[PDB]
């Protein structure tokens, strides 16, 4: 069923499965008309479809000519996804296919169950927690391709960088969240303790920087304090 | 007019003929029901008052034979039973009648209440939903399953209903997700009324029986039957307009029949509001909304 606290590690284990967060396929900015009315410009989005065993990342790019003409997108937004999800699937061998795709939000269940009639061993699960994925515009080699892209396109990542040569899924897991959650609760400053120091860079095929064993619990401290401070400074405690 | 005789009534008994009903004593001398108006099927049903389990019944046409009822004291149960020698049957009912033993089917004559309920109903269509091909009437009780609940277990004792499932490879064309999911017009006309069914008629004619069977027997997977088949025609945004005048008429002598005391179990409530409120038909079914506006307001 739905996927919770009591259930975690479930995600570690050796069957195939995947997130999938529709919050940044329709992204638009809200603006005056001339006629001082309101309109929306679309830019480009993206699906963000994460194995959390392997660290591996289907980044589908939504450009905005795929919204031309079409009425009601928050909703088809959430069809398309679950169209590129199941596209995605198709497209993977019968070994790499998911066992279980987990969204992020449960108002992707029905558009997703729905494309995926044709795979009904592929279970579709909601899940209780908060994710912080709508967070993934936050890293820069992220929101930069996609902001660049000028047609549709596929772009992979490992969002874990190296990090399964000296960590376990469950901890890149841990650590991921906890940076995504950080760049959501306060991207300048999440994003100023990832790049202070000049002497740790992000290797070219990499998103993150190069820390080591040590500098990583250094920098996961931080994060916790950021999140405690900008829930204090939030709640007034 | 036709008559169903009793042999006797040996254990205490709620009878119902269609919409009627009336209590029985043990052992009292009651030998049958009379002035049952030809051209409509019918049901007789019965509930024992030592044991409101099981509600059951038989639905029946007086045009197809002669047909009685006889305790059966082995089984426990009041059972519809074909005579085949015509002066017998006629022979018994003169005597039964002449010594007024039979309660007289009760129609007011201004009452259009069962044609309205039974419209489209036809003991052929009966026959192939409960499958007991040796007989000509059709026995249904309180816990007959149907197809579909049986694949989330009896076959021979199941209901036989068009099974409707709105995720579904049949419900859906591939490529047209989307679209066929939101509106479910292709499902409708193409699949269930050209496809399966063949026209509206037979398709009402589901609808009403499976009302029926869930009103009268407290079936459930019936009522899981009505519901569907009211939502598939009201989330599809293309219907024919005599369908959708007809559903109003048909949907609002059912909401006019069901006891004040039953709706809370009978109705489903998102059903009922989508259809009502959201769906592509909000508007269409003028009749049914006012009626269940006024006598199930809590309901929405
Ligand atoms: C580096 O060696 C590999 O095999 C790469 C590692 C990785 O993250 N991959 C991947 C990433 C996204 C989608 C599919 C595959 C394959």
């Amino acid at each position: 069923g739905a996927m919770n606290s009591s259930n975690y590690a479930e995600l570690f284990n050796n069957d195939i499965k995947l997130f999938v967060d529709d919050t940044n396929v329709y992204r638009v900015t809200v603006h005056k008309t001339f006629e001082g009315n309101v309109a929306t410009k679309a830019i480009n989005g993206c699906i963000f479809t994460l194995n959390p065993k392997t660290g591996h990342l289907f980044l589908k790019i939504i450009h905005t000519s795929v919204w031309a003409g079409q009425k009601r997108l928050s909703q088809l937004a959430k069809w398309k996804t679950a169209e590129e999800v199941s596209a995605l699937v198709r497209s993977l061998p019968k070994e790499e296919q998911p066992k279980q795709i987990i969204v992020t939000r449960k108002a992707m269940l029905d558009p997703l169950e729905v494309h995926m009639l044709d795979f009904p061993n592929i279970a579709i699960r909601p899940t209780e927690l908060r994710l912080p994925f709508s967070a993934a515009m936050s890293i820069d080699k992220l929101s930069d391709v996609v902001m660049k892209a000028t047609e549709p396109q596929m772009v992979l990542f490992n969002i874990y960088d190296d990090w399964l040569d000296r960590i376990s899924s469950y901890t890149a897991f841990s650590r991921l969240t906890l940076l995504l959650r950080a760049l959501k609760t306060n991207e300048e400053s999440a994003k100023m303790i990832l790049l202070s120091d000049p002497t740790i860079t992000i290797k070219s095929y990499h998103l993150w920087p190069s820390f080591t064993d040590e500098q990583w619990i250094t920098i996961e401290s931080q994060m916790r304090d950021l999140i405690l401070t900008e829930y204090g400074r939030k709640y007034n405690v | 007019m036709n008559t169903v005789p009793f042999t006797s009534a040996p254990i205490e008994v709620t009878i119902g003929i269609d919409q009627y009903s009336f209590n029985v004593k043990e052992n009292q001398p009651f030998h049958g029901i009379k002035d049952i108006p030809i051209g409509h099927v019918h049901v007789i049903h019965f509930q024992h008052a030592d044991n409101s389990s099981m509600r059951y019944g038989y639905w029946f046409d007086c045009r197809m034979g002669n047909f009685y009822i006889q305790y059966d004291p082995k089984d426990g149960l009041y059972k519809m039973m074909e005579e085949r020698d015509g002066a017998k049957f006629e022979n018994i009912v003169h005597n039964f009648k002449e010594r007024q033993m039979m309660v007289s089917y009760p129609k007011i004559d201004e009452d259009d209440t069962w044609y309205n309920l039974t419209e489209f109903v036809q003991m052929d269509k009966i026959r192939k939903i409960v499958r007991k091909d040796e007989n000509q009437f059709s026995y249904v009780d309180s816990s007959m399953t149907t197809v579909q609940e049986n694949e989330l277990s009896d076959p021979a004792h199941s209901l036989n209903y068009t099974v409707i499932n709105f995720k579904s490879r049949e419900a859906i064309r591939p490529g047209h997700e989307m679209e066929d999911f939101l509106d479910k017009s292709y499902y409708l006309n193409t699949v269930m009324l050209q496809g399966i069914f063949k026209n509206s008629s037979n398709y009402f004619g589901e609808l009403q029986f499976a009302f029926l069977n869930a009103m009268f027997f407290g079936n459930y997977g019936s009522s899981l039957q009505w519901h569907a088949m009211i939502e598939l025609i009201c989330s599809s945004a293309t219907v024919p307009k005599h369908m959708l005048d007809k559903l109003d008429e048909i949907l609002y002598y059912q909401i006019k029949t069901l006891p004040e005391q039953y709706s809370d179990i009978l109705l489903n409530e998102r059903v009922w509001n989508i259809c009502l409120y959201s769906s592509f038909q909000k508007n269409s079914l003028h009749n049914t909304e006012k009626i269940m506006e006024n006598k199930y307001p809590e309901l929405l």
